C-alpha cells in the first residue's frame, strides 16, 4: 500500500488547509531562513518557501501555481478538493479496485460536472464598471483572508478599479487590466477610515526644488529624462576633467550659459515638469525654479515604467532634444503630506486616463498593514477573472454549490452502467469537505448544521425544475443563530472562472498521484 | 475512545475467521491446538468454541450464537457476519467522523423497523398444509448428509412430530398463538438401538425403559386402568413377619378397591407388594421419574396423589389405547400410546447420534415455516434486496440519522459479498451487476454458489423461512447496540 | 494539531511571568544581561521585551505590540503584556473541552466593543472645577513619590518638576526634552533646576587657573577639527640636513595649525564646544582673551546646544557665519558633586532643559530619577489630555464587573467566554498588591464589597493597605491607556490563537 | 514509604479521577453501561452506578473512601448514587488549584460548611407540595416514556390521564393517619369487547367474577348491602376421596345457610363454589351467589369492605356464620351489561379509599403486555408521590444555587467568598455530564439554562413581579429547554438532602489527609 501512504503524507498538509479557507480560517507562522516572522493566510507562500521532495505532495504545488498565476482567488480550493478525493479513494483502493478504473471514473464525472456549471449560473454582470457592481466582484475575495475589513476595504479597492479600468465592448483584440496596474503603499499612523484612493503613482520623495506645486492650468506637460542634468556632453563617455584653476572658472561659467540656453527652449514649449532619472546638478535647481518649472527626480527605474503607461512619455537617453512626442500630460500636480511627511503626488482631474492608480493604507500596527497590502494585491489578479474568457457569468458561493453538486452526479451514478458507478457516486462524497471546513473554523456542530443543510436543497416541487431555494449556503456567523442565511442578503457568490479552472485542476492533481504506483530515485 | 476501538478490532478479528465458513463451497478452517491436536471441520460452532479469548466483545459473540442455535438450526455465521459488518461500518462514523453512540443507536432502531418490511414484501406465501412442499423445503438440511437416501422417510418423521404439538386456533378474544411449539421437551428424540430407520415410527405418547417386575404378563390390555402415587408400597415405620405381610397387604388392598388393571409407583417396589398385585391383575412399575408424571398424567389422566390413601375415584383409564410389553432390540418397553414421543433406529450408536443432529436441524427448518406462511429466497437475494431498498428510502431521512443510516445499507452487501469470494468470480463486477439488478428486475434474482454468475432463483429456488432472515436482523441490530452501548473498559473486582 | 496551541500557551505565560514584578511603581524589577556584557535593570515593560530577544515566534508578538503601545502611547507596555498573556491561561481549560478557539476570540470583540463604551462614561472632563492652575500639576506629582525615599523631600522636588514642564510649549511635550544629569555626592534637597544643558566636563588637560567662570554674554561657537600641535596619527616628515631648519620645521607645523587657530579669534565666541579633545595648545592663547574652550563633549549634548542657543556646526573656521552664535543670559560653572559642571541659563529660545540631582550615591541618585519619570508622564498628559480617568484598582474593577451582568442577557458559549474575560482582568489589581507587599486574598474579596454598593470609584490604595477611593488620593490616568490597552491585548491574543502550527526553516 | 507536603494533595485527585470516570458516562436515563472484568474471566454489565461501585476494585486508599460512600448513600435512599460521586469529584479539583493560591484547606472546608447550611434554608423557601394536580396532570410524560415501546404507547396519552387520578385517590390515612400512597392497589383486568379507545374508568374496585343462575335479579339491595366472604363450599361435605363406603353431610353446609339469609347477607362469595341445593334457596331470598372466587381478591375485599377472610369457622365446636361479625358495609352493588364483559361492580362502602381500572383492548395478547407495563409504569408514580416533597431534575437545583450562593458569598467578604464561590460553580458538572451522552452540545443547553435563571431570581426575594417562571431543566429527547414542572419530571427531595450532606463528608476527609504512610 504505497500508494496509500503516499496519501497519509498529504493528509498531513490537508489538515494545514483545513484552517486557512474560510474568514474564520487560522492564520500560519512562516519563519523564513533570513530570520524574519511571516503571517499570512494565503498558503502559496507556505508551499513556496518549504521546498518538497515526494512527488504527490510537488504536484500539488505545482497545482498551486496553477491555480495562484492564472487567477488571484481559489488557491485553497485547490488543495482542499485534491486531498479529499486521494481520502475518499482509499475505499475503493481497499476493496480491490485498481487505481486504472478509479482514474476513468474521474474522467467521466469530471465532463458532467463541468456542464452543470453552465447552468448553475444565476445572475451575469453587465460590465457597467459601477461603484456598486464592483462591490459584488470584490467583496468575497477580500473574505476569507482578513477580517473585519470587508466592509472598509470594498470602497476603498472598488474605487481605484474603475480609474484603471477604460469602459469598451466587443474589442478582445487589446488587452486590458495588467497586473502591475495597481500598486499598493502603506504608512504608518491614522486609521483604515482615513485612507484615500489616488488616481496615479505616489512618489515618497521631497519637493527638494523651490517650487512646491504647479499653476491650475489644464494638461500640464511632463519630460522624463534619463540623462543627468549637467552639460551638454558625448553620450559615450565624456568625463570632465580638471586640471588647473585657470579651468576652474571655464567650468563653472560654461555649465551656467549652456544649461540656460536648453531649459529655455523647454519652458517655451510649455513643459512645466522635468523627470530626472539621474543625479540632479546644483545649477540646474536654480534655472528651473526661475522659470515656474517643477523639479522632480525618480532615482527608481522601476517606477520609470509605470509613468509610460499613464501619460504616455518616454524616457530619453540624451539631453536638450525636447522631442514633442515623448511629453506627457498631467491635469494636476501638488504636494501633500502623508503621514506626517510632505511627499509630491502624481493625480489628474477629468482628462487623460489613467491605467495606473496607488492606494494609501493606513493602520495602527505595521504588522497587521502588511497584511492588509498582500490582501488587497491578491484581490487585484482576482479582478483579471472578470474578462471576456467567462468572466461575466457567476456561481453560488458559501458552499451552495459543492451541495448543490451532490444531487445531480448521485443522481446520473446509478443511471450511468458499468463499474464507474462507484467512481461516481464517491465523486459527490468528497465535496462534503467543503461545508465541513467552514464548520469546523466557525465552531459550528457538524451534527446541526451540516445535516440540516441537505434537508433545505432536498425539496418537492411539483414540476420538472427544482427550485425556490438557490439561496442557501454555509452558516460563517460566530454567534448561535437558528438556520443560515441567503446568498442573496451577504452577495457572496463564486466567480465561474474560479469553480471551472480549480476542476479541472484538481482532477489532473489527484490523477499523477493515484498514476504512480511506485517510484525510481538515484544516488546524487 | 481507547475502548471504542478495541469493540471494533475485538468483533472483527473474530467474525473475520468464520466469514470464509459460509455457504455450500465454504473453505475449510485449521485450528491448532495446544497438545498438538487440529480441527479439520468447517462449521463455525465448534470452530469458535474451542478459541480461548480475551476481550469480552468476543465472548459476547460466543453466548449469541448459541443462543441463535436455539432458534435456527443454520445460518449461524449469518448473523456473525451480518452483527459484525454493521459495527465495522459504523467505525469511520463514530471514530473518525466523531458520531455519538446513541445516534447510531437510535438509527439502527428506526433501521430494524424498515428492515422487517422489506424483508415481509419480498416474501412468497407458501402452504404449511402440504406434505410435498415442506420435502423441498426441510431438503436444504437433508442434502450433503448422509441422511438424504432416508429423505422421504425422514421428512414424514419431522412433520408427524410437530403436528401433535401444534395447536392451530384464532380469534379477537384470546389473540393469536402464533403456533407455540416446544421442540425440547416434548418432540424430544429416544434413540433405541438396533432396528432399521426405514421402520422409524412416530409414537404419540410418552416411553419408558424400565422393565416389568414380572417376567410373564399380559401383552396387551382391553381397558388398561392408569393409577399414578407417589409414596411407595412398604412396610412403615413407627411374629414380625406377620405384621410386616399384613401392612404391605392393607396398603395394597386400597388401590384394589377399584381393581385397577395397571399400577405405576414413583418409588421403588418391595418383593412383599409385588406378590399381592399380581395375582390381582395388574402390572407394577417400580422406579417412575417425578418429571415423567407430568407428562404420564397428559396420556391418561390420573390424578396426582400422594398417599396411598389419598387416591381419588376420578382417577380412570380412560384415554389410553393399548399396554405392550413387547420387547425390542432386547430390551423391555412400555407402550403408553400435545406430546408425541420420536424412536429413532438404526443399525449402530454412530447412525444413531448422526440422525439426532440431523433430524433437529431438520425439524428446526420445518419449524420455522410453522411460526408464518411465509418464505424468501436464499443465497444473498433477500440480503441484496434489502440493501437496495434502504437506499431508496433515504430521500426522506435528511438530519444527522442518515449518516449512520448509511452503514446498514453497505452491511447488507456484505453476505453475498462472502459467497462470491469462496465462488472465485469478481466482487466488484458482480456485486455491482447485481445492485442495479434489483433497481430493474425483480428482487427474487440471487446468486449461485456453484456457479457464481448472477442467475435467476427459479432453476434453484432454496427457499430459506423467514424466520432466519427476522433472527439475523433482529439479533444484529441487538448486537450492534451492544457494544456500542459500552464505551469504557474496567476490571478487577 | 492542539499540541502547538498548548506549547503557545506556556510561552506566553513565561514572558507574562517575567512582567509580573514589574507591575506597578513599587513593583520588583528583572535582572537582564545583554550579550553586549551591560548590565540592564529596569521596570519597564518596553525595555525589558526589547532586550530579550525571544526567538518564539508567539512571543515575540507580546514584544511587537509593546511596541506599538510605546508608540503611540509610551505608558503601560507591562500591563499590556500582562493583560493579553493572561487570555491564554484562561483560554487553556476551555480547548480540552472541545470549545473552538474562534469562538473564544470572537467573545473578546464583543466584550471589549462593550468595555470601550464604559470608558467614556467613567471619564469625567474636569479643568477648573475645585482645582487652580498651579496646584492642578502639584497634587498629581506627589502621587507617583509617595511611597519612597523621596517622600520626605518630595515639597522641594515638586516645585522643579512642575516648572520643568511649564518652562516648554504645551502644544508639544516630549520625555526626552528634559535633560537629566546625576551628580554624586551632596544633599538631596539642595538640587536646583537649569534651563540649559550641560555635559560632564570630561576635560583632563592642564592649563588650570585661567578662564574663569563668571561671564555676562558669552558667544558659543562649535569646534570640528583638531587645534592642539600634535596630530593624533599623521605628522609631516621632513629631511634636512641644516641645523636652523629643525626649528623651522616645528613652527612649520604650528603655522599651519594657527591659521585656523587664529579664525577663531576673529570670530569673537568665548564659548567653544567640540566633540574632540583639545590640548593645551588652544587653551593657552585662549587664556589671555578669557575665551573657554572644552573637548570630549558627547554627542547627544551637542544637539541640545543646536536648539538651545539656534547655533549651527561648520568643519572649518573660515566660512563661519555670524548669525550661527548665540549666547545665553548667564554661565556659572558649579563644582557641586567634587567636580566642576558647566551649565547654561536664560536661553529663551532653547526647546530643552536640564534638571540637576544630588543624593548620597550613584545607585540611589538612579531610583530617584526613574522615579521621576513615572510623574512626569503623568505631569505632561494632564494639559495634553483633559479626558482622565480613575486608577488604581478603580477601573480596573468595574469593567469587570458590567461584563457579568451583561452576559447574563447573552445565551451560548460567549457568557462564560465573557465571564472569563471578567476573570482575566483580575490580574491587574492581584499583582499591585503582591508587588507591594499587601496580601493578595484579603483585598481581592474586601475591595468587591464597596464595589458591589454602586460607587463605581473605589479604588486601591497603595500607601496603607486599605480599600477606599482613589479620587482623595489624587491617582488619575488618562483614558487614552485604558482604551489603547484593551485593544492592544485583545490584537495581540487573536493572533496568537489564530496559529494552528509554527513552521521554522532553517539556513 | 511515608509522602507529606503537596505531592500526596496531587496523587489524591488523580486517584479520585479515574474512579469518579467510571460513573460519568451512566448519570442519566440516556447514560451508557459497562462491564466488570475479574480475574477469573468472567463479567457483568447492568446499568445501576451503585453496583458497578460495589465490585469496582480501588487499590489506592485515597479513593477507598468514595467506596464506604456509595454503600453508605444506598443504605438511606438507595438512589442518586451516581450523582453523588461526581459531585465530590469537582470539589477535589477546584480545592486543589487553590493551593498555588496560597490558601489553607481548612477554610476551604469551612467554607463549604457553611454555603452547605444557607443551602438548606433554601430549598424550603423554593419548593412545595405537589400543585395543579387538577384540570390537568403532569405525570403523565412519566408513564408515556416507559410505555413508547409498546402499543400502548400510541393510546397512552388517554390512558395516562387514567392511571394518575387512580393513585390521586388510593391515599389512604394507612394506620393512624399516615397519609402514604401503598403499593398494592387497582386492581388490573382485561376486556376483549371493543377498542382500546372505548377503555372506562371505573370509580371503585370491580370484582371480576361469573354468576350461577339467570333467575336472580343483577341488582339487589341499593341502599345498603353486607357482604359476607367464605372460603369453603356450600356443597354437600365429602369425607375422603380414598375411603369406600360400605354400609347427616347435606345438614351440616345447609345448617350455615340458615345462618346466612337471617344474617341479611346479599352476597355470598365462596372460592370452592356453591351446590344447586343451595343455589334456588338464595333465589327466593335475592341473594347472589358466585362460584370459584379467587383466593386473593376476597383478602383484599375484607379490608376495604371491613370484613375477615377467614378459611373455617369452628369457634369450640360451635357451628354459626357469626351474624355482624364479618358482615361489612357496602353502599350498592350492581351489575350491568358491559358489551360482552362480566364483571362485578363495587360502587360504594364504608371506608375504601380504592380504586379500580378495567383495560380493553383488541386482543388478549396486546392486554397482557399492557397490564405488565402499567406495573412498571405506576410503580415509579408511587415512589415519586410518596415523598410529600419532590423536586425537579434536569439540572434545576445545581443551577439555583450558583446563582444564590453568588451573592450570598458577598456576607462575608474576607475567605468564604472564594471558597463559596467555588462551591456553587462546582455543581455546574451535573447538567454539564447529561448533555454528553445526549450527544447535544454541553456548552449549549447548560449554559442557555444559566440565562434564565439569572433574570428570573432577580424579583424573586423581592415579593413582586409580573411573570416568573422557576425550575427551567433540560429535555434530552429534543434538545432545548423546557419546564420540569410541566414536564412532570419529579425527584424526592431527601435524596438531594442526603446526597449533598455524604458527598461533603467524602470531600472533607480527602482534603484533612495531608501524609500518607503505606507501610
Amino acid at each position: 500500500g504505497q500508494i496509500i501512504k503516499s496519501i497519509a503524507a498529504i493528509r498531513e498538509l490537508h489538515q494545514m488547509c483545513l484552517t486557512s479557507m474560510g474568514p474564520c480560517g487560522r492564520n500560519k507562522i512562516i519563519v523564513n531562513h533570513l530570520g524574519k516572522i511571516i503571517i499570512t493566510n494565503d498558503a502559496a507562500t507556505m508551499l513556496r518557501e518549504l521546498d518538497i521532495v515526494h512527488p504527490a505532495v510537488k504536484v500539488l504545488v505545482m497545482a498551486t501555481e496553477q491555480q495562484k498565476i492564472d487567477m488571484g482567488d481559489g488557491t485553497n480550493l485547490v488543495m482542499i478538493l485534491a486531498g479529499e478525493l486521494l481520502n475518499v479513494s482509499e475505499k475503493l483502493i481497499s476493496m480491490g479496485l485498481s487505481a486504472v478504473e478509479i482514474i476513468q471514473g474521474y474522467n467521466m464525472a469530471r465532463k458532467f460536472t463541468l456542464k452543470e456549471l453552465d447552468e448553475m449560473v444565476v445572475g451575469e454582470i453587465t460590465d457597467k464598471n459601477d461603484k456598486n457592481e464592483l462591490l459584488k466582484m470584490i467583496k468575497p475575495v477580500i473574505s476569507s483572508k482578513k477580517y473585519g475589513s470587508e466592509d472598509i476595504l470594498s470602497e476603498l479597492v472598488s474605487e481605484a478599479v474603475s480609474h484603471v479600468l477604460p469602459v469598451a465592448q466587443q474589442a478582445g483584440e487589446i488587452p486590458y487590466f495588467n497586473v502591475d496596474s495597481i500598486r499598493v503603499v502603506k504608512i504608518m499612523g491614522g486609521s483604515l477610515s482615513n485612507s484615500t484612493v489616488i488616481k496615479g503613482m505616489v512618489f515618497n520623495r521631497e519637493p527638494e526644488g523651490h517650487v512646491k506645486s504647479l499653476s491650475e492650468d489644464k494638461k500640464h506637460k511632463v519630460a522624463v529624462f534619463t540623462c543627468p542634468l549637467d552639460i551638454a556632453n558625448t553620450e559615450t563617455k565624456g568625463t570632465v576633467l580638471l586640471h588647473n584653476a585657470q579651468e576652474m572658472l571655464d567650468f563653472s561659467k560654461g555649465e551656467e550659459k549652456q544649461i540656460d540656453a536648453m531649459m529655455k527652449e523647454i519652458a517655451d514649449m510649455g513643459v512645466e515638469c522635468i523627470v530626472a532619472g539621474a543625479g540632479v546638478g546644483e545649477l540646474a535647481l536654480h534655472y528651473l525654479n526661475r522659470y515656474g518649472i517643477l523639479v522632480l527626480k525618480v532615482p527608481s527605474k522601476f517606477e520609470l515604467r509605470r509613468l509610460c503607461r499613464v501619460c504616455g512619455a518616454t524616457p530619453l537617453p540624451r539631453l536638450g532634444a525636447p522631442t514633442p512626442e515623448e511629453l506627457g500630460l498631467v491635469e494636476t500636480v501638488k504636494t501633500m503630506e502623508i503621514g506626517g511627511d510632505r511627499v509630491t503626488v502624481f493625480k489628474q482631474e477629468q482628462g487623460e486616463i489613467s491605467r495606473t492608480s496607488t492606494i494609501i493604507l493606513r493602520g495602527a500596527t505595521q504588522n497587521n498593514l502588511d497584511d492588509i497590502e498582500r490582501a488587497i494585491d491578491d484581490g487585484v489578479a482576482a479582478v483579471k477573472g472578470l474578462m471576456k474568457p467567462s468572466g461575466g457569468k457567476l456561481l453560488p458561493g458559501a458552499g451552495a454549490t459543492e451541495i448543490e453538486l451532490i444531487s445531480r452526479i448521485t443522481k446520473y451514478g446509478e443511471r450511468t452502467p458499468g463499474l464507474l458507478q462507484l467512481a461516481i457516486k464517491q465523486f459527490a462524497v468528497a465535496f462534503e469537505v467543503v461545508p465541513r471546513t467552514l464548520a469546523e473554523t466557525a465552531g459550528l456542530d457538524v451534527n446541526e448544521v451540516l445535516p440540516n443543510l441537505y434537508a433545505a436543497h432536498n425539496v418537492t416541487e411539483p414540476g420538472a425544475v427544482k427550485t425556490d431555494h438557490l439561496y442557501k449556503g454555509v452558516d460563517i456567523d460566530g454567534e448561535s443563530d437558528e438556520g443560515v442565511k441567503d446568498i442573496r442578503e451577504e452577495n457572496i457568490y463564486d466567480m465561474l472562472a474560479t469553480k471551472k479552472f480549480a476542476i479541472n485542476v484538481a482532477t489532473e492533481a489527484a490523477t499523477t498521484v493515484l498514476s504512480i504506483d511506485q517510484i525510481i530515485m538515484a544516488k546524487k | 475512545r481507547q475502548a471504542q476501538i478495541s469493540n471494533i478490532t475485538a468483533a472483527k478479528a473474530v467474525a473475520d475467521v468464520i466469514r470464509t465458513c459460509l455457504g455450500p463451497k465454504a473453505m475449510l478452517k485449521m485450528l491448532l491446538d495446544p497438545m498438538g491436536g487440529l480441527v479439520l471441520t468447517n462449521d463455525g460452532h465448534a470452530i469458535l468454541r474451542e478459541i480461548d479469548v480475551a476481550h469480552p466483545a468476543a465472548k459476547s459473540m460466543l453466548e449469541l450464537s448459541r443462543t441463535q442455535d436455539e432458534e435456527v438450526g443454520d445460518g449461524t455465521t449469518t448473523v456473525i457476519i451480518l452483527a459484525g459488518e454493521i459495527l465495522a461500518q459504523c467505525a469511520p462514523y463514530l471514530i473518525e467522523k466523531n458520531i455519538h453512540p446513541v445516534i447510531i443507536i437510535q438509527a439502527l432502531k428506526k433501521a430494524l423497523t424498515d428492515a422487517l418490511e422489506v424483508i415481509k414484501q419480498v416474501s412468497k406465501p407458501v402452504d404449511v398444509e402440504n406434505d410435498a412442499a415442506m420435502k423441498k423445503l426441510i431438503q436444504a438440511s437433508i442434502g450433503t448428509k448422509y441422511v438424504i437416501h432416508w429423505s422421504e422417510k425422514m421428512c414424514e418423521l419431522a412433520l408427524d412430530a410437530v403436528k401433535t404439538v401444534r395447536k392451530d386456533l384464532g380469534q379477537t378474544v384470546e389473540g393469536e398463538p402464533n403456533f407455540e411449539i416446544d421442540i425440547k421437551r416434548y418432540v424430544r428424540v429416544e434413540k433405541i438401538p438396533g432396528g432399521d430407520v426405514l421402520d422409524s415410527r412416530v409414537l404419540k405418547g410418552v416411553l419408558l425403559n424400565k422393565d416389568v417386575v414380572h417376567p410373564k404378563m399380559s401383552r396387551h390390555i382391553e381397558n388398561p386402568r392408569v393409577v399414578l402415587l407417589d409414596c411407595p408400597l412398604e412396610y412403615k415405620k413407627g411374629r414380625i413377619l406377620q405384621i410386616e405381610e399384613e401392612q404391605v397387604q392393607l396398603m395394597c388392598e386400597q388401590i384394589l378397591a377399584v381393581r385397577p388393571t395397571l399400577v405405576i409407583t414413583e418409588k421403588g417396589v418391595s418383593d412383599l407388594a409385588q406378590h399381592y398385585l399380581l395375582k390381582g391383575g395388574c402390572s407394577v412399575l417400580r422406579r417412575v421419574k417425578k418429571s415423567d408424571n407430568n407428562r404420564i398424567a397428559r396420556v391418561t389422566g390420573a390424578t396426582i396423589v400422594n398417599r396411598v390413601e389419598d387416591l381419588k375415584e376420578s382417577d380412570v383409564g380412560t384415554n389410553c389405547g393399548l399396554f405392550k410389553v413387547e420387547m425390542i432390540g432386547d430390551e423391555y418397553f412400555s407402550f403408553l400410546d400435545k406430546a408425541c414421543t420420536i424412536m429413532l433406529r438404526g443399525g449402530s450408536k454412530d447412525i444413531l447420534n448422526e440422525i439426532d443432529r440431523n433430524l433437529q436441524d431438520a425439524m428446526a427448518v420445518a419449524r420455522n415455516v410453522m411460526l408464518s406462511p411465509s418464505l424468501s429466497p436464499g443465497g444473498g437475494a433477500t440480503e441484496m434486496a434489502v440493501s437496495v431498498k434502504l437506499a431508496e428510502k433515504a430521500k426522506q431521512l435528511e438530519g444527522i440519522q442518515q449518516w449512520p443510516y448509511q452503514a446498514v445499507a453497505d452491511a447488507m452487501e456484505c453476505i453475498p459479498r462472502t459467497l462470491i469470494q469462496n465462488a472465485g468470480g469478481d466482487p466488484i463486477r458482480l456485486l455491482s451487476q447485481l445492485r442495479a439488478k434489483h433497481a430493474q428486475g425483480n428482487f427474487t434474482t440471487g446468486i449461485d454458489g456453484d456457479k457464481g454468475k448472477i442467475v435467476d432463483m427459479v432453476s434453484y429456488g432454496i427457499w430459506e423461512p423467514e424466520v432466519i432472515k427476522q433472527q439475523s436482523v433482529k439479533t444484529a441490530i441487538e448486537s450492534a447496540c451492544l457494544l456500542l452501548r459500552v464505551d469504557d473498559i474496567v476490571s478487577g473486582v | 494539531g492542539k499540541g502547538q496551541i498548548i506549547s503557545n500557551i506556556n510561552a506566553c505565560v513565561a514572558v507574562q511571568e517575567a512582567l509580573k514584578p514589574t507591575l506597578g511603581p513599587l513593583g520588583s524589577d528583572i535582572l537582564i544581561v545583554t550579550s553586549n556584557q551591560k548590565t540592564t535593570i529596569s521596570n519597564d515593560g518596553a525595555t525589558i521585551l526589547k532586550l530579550l530577544d525571544v526567538v518564539h515566534p508567539a512571543a515575540k508578538t507580546l514584544v511587537d505590540i509593546s511596541r506599538a503601545q510605546d508608540a503611540e502611547v509610551g505608558d503601560g507596555t507591562t500591563s499590556v503584556t500582562i493583560l493579553a498573556g493572561e487570555l491564554m491561561k484562561e483560554a487553556k481549560p476551555f480547548l480540552e473541552e472541545g470549545i473552538s478557539s474562534h469562538l473564544i476570540m470572537k467573545g473578546y470583540r464583543k466584550a471589549v466593543s462593550l468595555a470601550v463604551e464604559k470608558i467614556n462614561e467613567l471619564a469625567v472632563d474636569i479643568t477648573s472645577e475645585k482645582s487652580s492652575g498651579r496646584e492642578l500639576l502639584e497634587r498629581c506629582a506627589r502621587t507617583a513619590m509617595s511611597s519612597k525615599l523621596i517622600h520626605n523631600n518630595a515639597d522641594f522636588f515638586v516645585k522643579m518638576c512642575v516648572d520643568a514642564v511649564l518652562s516648554l510649549d504645551r502644544n508639544d511635550l516630549d520625555d526626552k526634552l528634559i535633560g537629566i544629569k546625576k551628580i554624586p555626592g551632596g544633599a538631596m534637597e539642595e538640587s536646583l533646576f537649569i534651563n540649559g544643558v550641560a555635559f560632564k566636563k570630561t576635560f583632563s588637560y592642564a592649563g588650570f587657573e585661567q578662564q574663569p567662570k563668571k561671564f555676562n554674554n558669552p558667544k558659543i561657537l562649535s569646534l570640528n577639527v583638531e587645534l592642539e600641535l600634535k596630530a593624533e596619527k599623521d605628522n609631516a616628515e621632513v629631511r634636512v640636513e641644516h641645523v636652523e631648519d629643525y626649528q623651522a620645521i616645528v613652527d612649520a607645523e604650528w603655522q599651519l595649525i594657527f591659521e585656523k587657530l587664529r579664525q577663531v579669534e576673529e570670530t569673537g565666541a568665548n564659548i567653544v564646544l567640540s566633540k574632540l579633545p583639545i590640548g593645551d595648545l588652544a587653551t593657552q592663547f585662549f587664556a589671555d582673551r578669557n575665551i573657554f574652550c572644552a573637548g570630549r563633549v558627547s554627542a547627544d549634548d551637542m544637539n541640545r546646544v543646536i536648539q538651545a542657543v539656534g547655533g549651527s556646526i561648520q568643519s572649518t573656521t573660515s566660512d563661519i557665519k555670524p548669525e550661527h552664535l548665540g549666547t545665553c543670559a548667564l554661565f556659572e560653572e558649579m563644582q557641586i558633586g567634587s567636580e566642576r559642571y558647566n551649565l547654561f541659563q536664560g536661553c529663551p529660545q532653547a526647546k530643552t532643559c536640564t534638571l540637576l540631582l544630588r543624593g548620597g550615591a550613584e545607585q540611589v541618585i538612579a531610583e530617584v530619577e526613574r522615579s521621576l519619570h513615572d510623574a512626569i508622564m503623568i505631569v505632561k498628559r494632564a494639559l495634553q489630555n483633559k479626558l482622565i480617568v480613575a486608577g488604581g484598582g478603580a477601573t480596573e474593577m468595574e469593567v469587570s464587573k458590567c461584563l457579568r451582568d451583561y452576559s447574563k442577557t447573552i445565551a451560548g458559549k460567549q457568557q462564560m467566554i465573557i465571564n472569563a474575560f471578567a476573570k482575566a482582568l483580575e490580574v491587574i489589581p492581584r499583582q499591585l498588591c503582591e508587588n507591594a507587599g499587601f496580601d493578595a486574598i484579603e483585598i481581592l474579596n474586601k475591595l468587591r464589597l464597596a464595589h458591589s454598593k454602586g460607587e463605581k470609584w473605589y479604588g486601591v490604595v497603595f500607601e496603607t493597605e486599605n480599600i477606599g477611593d482613589n479620587f482623595a488620593k489624587f491617582v488619575w490616568e488618562p483614558a487614552l491607556v485604558k482604551i489603547n490597552a484593551l485593544n492592544s491585548a485583545t490584537e495581540a491574543t487573536n493572533l496568537i490563537l489564530s496559529v494552528d502550527e509554527t513552521i521554522t526553516n532553517k539556513g | 514509604e511515608k509522602i507529606s507536603g503537596d505531592d500526596i494533595r496531587n496523587q489524591n485527585v488523580l486517584a479520585t479521577m479515574a474512579v469518579a470516570n467510571v460513573v460519568k458516562s451512566s448519570l442519566g436515563p440516556v447514560g451508557l453501561d459497562k462491564m466488570l472484568v475479574d480475574d477469573i474471566g468472567d463479567f457483568t454489565v447492568t446499568n445501576d452506578g451503585a453496583t458497578i461501585l460495589s465490585l469496582l476494585d480501588v487499590q489506592h486508599p485515597a479513593g477507598k473512601i468514595l467506596v464506604e460512600l456509595a454503600q453508605q448513600q444506598d443504605r438511606e435512599i438507595g438512589d442518586g448514587t451516581t450523582s453523588v460521586v461526581i459531585i465530590a469529584s469537582e470539589l477535589l479539583k477546584r480545592a486543589n488549584e487553590l493551593v498555588k493560591n496560597k490558601i489553607h484547606p481548612t477554610t476551604i472546608i469551612t467554607g463549604f460548611r457553611v454555603a452547605l447550611r444557607e443551602a438548606i434554608r433554601f430549598i424550603n423557601e423554593v419548593l412545595s407540595t405537589s400543585v395543579d394536580t387538577l384540570g390537568k396532570e403532569t405525570l403523565i410524560n412519566i408513564a408515556k416514556t416507559s410505555m413508547s415501546s409498546k402499543i400502548i404507547g400510541a393510546d397512552s396519552d388517554f390512558f395516562s390521564n387514567m392511571v394518575v387520578d387512580a393513585l390521586l385517590a388510593v391515599k389512604t390515612q394507612n394506620s393512624k393517619g399516615e397519609i402514604k400512597y401503598p403499593v398494592k392497589a387497582v386492581n388490573v383486568l382485561k376486556a376483549h369487547g371493543k377498542s382500546a379507545t372505548e377503555s372506562l374508568l371505573v370509580p371503585g374496585y370491580a370484582l371480576n367474577c361469573t354468576v350461577a343462575s339467570q333467575a336472580m335479579p343483577k341488582r339487589i339491595a341499593g341502599g345498603n348491602v353486607k357482604i359476607a366472604c367464605l372460603d369453603l363450599n356450600l356443597q354437600k361435605a365429602r369425607m375422603a376421596m380414598g375411603v369406600q363406603i360400605n354400609i347427616r353431610e347435606a345438614g351440616i353446609v345447609l345448617e350455615r345457610v340458615k345462618k346466612i339469609i337471617d344474617a341479611g347477607a346479599q352476597v355470598v362469595l365462596t372460592t370452592k363454589g356453591i351446590d344447586d341445593l343451595c343455589l334456588k334457596e338464595f333465589v327466593e331470598a335475592k341473594i347472589m351467589g358466585v362460584r370459584r372466587c379467587k383466593k386473593e381478591d376476597l383478602r383484599r375485599i375484607a379490608r376495604a369492605t371491613g370484613a375477615t377472610l377467614v378459611s373455617s369457622m369452628s369457634n369450640l365446636e360451635g357451628e354459626e356464620t357469626f351474624e355482624s361479625s364479618y358482615l361489612g358495609l357496602c353502599d350498592e352493588v350492581v351489575q350491568a351489561k358491559f358489551s360482552d364483559d362480566e364483571c362485578i361492580l363495587i360502587k360504594g362502602t364504608s371506608k375504601h379509599s380504592s380504586s379500580s381500572i378495567i383495560l380493553r383492548g383488541a386482543n388478549d395478547y396486546s392486554l397482557d403486555e399492557m397490564e405488565r407495563s402499567l406495573h412498571d409504569s405506576l410503580s415509579v408514580v408511587k415512589r415519586t408521590l410518596e415523598s410529600g416533597n419532590v423536586v425537579p431534575g434536569g439540572g434545576c437545583v445545581e443551577a439555583a444555587l450558583n446563582i444564590y450562593l453568588d451573592n450570598f458569598a458577598t456576607t462575608v467578604g474576607s475567605r468564604e467568598q472564594l471558597a463559596i464561590a467555588e462551591f456553587a460553580a462546582a455543581l455546574l458538572i451535573i447538567p454539564k455530564t447529561l448533555a454528553v451522552n445526549a450527544a447535544k452540545d454541553s456548552s449549549e443547553l447548560v449554559a442557555k439554562l444559566r440565562s434564565y435563571h439569572a433574570a428570573s431570581q432577580m424579583a424573586k426575594p423581592e415579593d413582586v413581579k409580573r411573570r416568573s417562571y422557576r425550575n427551567y431543566g433540560l429535555d434530552l429527547i429534543r434538545g432545548k429547554i423546557v419546564d420540569e414542572i410541566h414536564a412532570g419530571v419529579l425527584e424526592p427531595t431527601i435524596s438531594k438532602v442526603k446526597s449533598l450532606k455524604s458527598a461533603l463528608e467524602a470531600c472533607v476527609a480527602i482534603l484533612r489527609i495531608d501524609t500518607m504512610i503505606t507501610v
